[PDB]
């Protein structure tokens, strides 16, 4: 979402305080990654059954 | 078998003193002083301590 070119208004005169960009980019967003884990222990002694 | 860990005890065979005829036990062992029971198919006794 830099979209730096809005439309609104037209007129220049190649000078004259010119537009002066403000920074329009890093505007970076980010995230955080998550961790999922599960256990599938067995048993002591119901082990080995058919 | 639920949930739980364990949920066990200790776990032990069929010896051979206690397959054929255990006539009485003296604890965790089949006596080694007590004759075996009549067996009521035709009476016999696989299990004898004489004296």
């Amino acid at each position: 979402d830099a979209l730096a070119s809005v439309d609104g208004n037209n007129a220049h005169v190649e000078g004259s305080r010119a537009e002066d960009g403000e920074m329009k980019p890093t505007v970076i967003k980010s995230n955080v990654t998550q961790i999922l884990r599960k256990v599938v222990r067995v048993s002591d002694t119901a082990n080995t059954t058919a | 078998v639920a949930g739980l860990n364990d949920t066990h005890a200790a776990r032990k065979t069929g010896a051979f003193q206690f397959l054929c005829a255990h006539g009485g036990l003296a604890g965790g062992v089949v006596d080694k002083t007590k004759n075996g029971p009549a067996d009521p198919d035709t009476g016999a006794v696989t299990v004898k301590v004489a004296q």
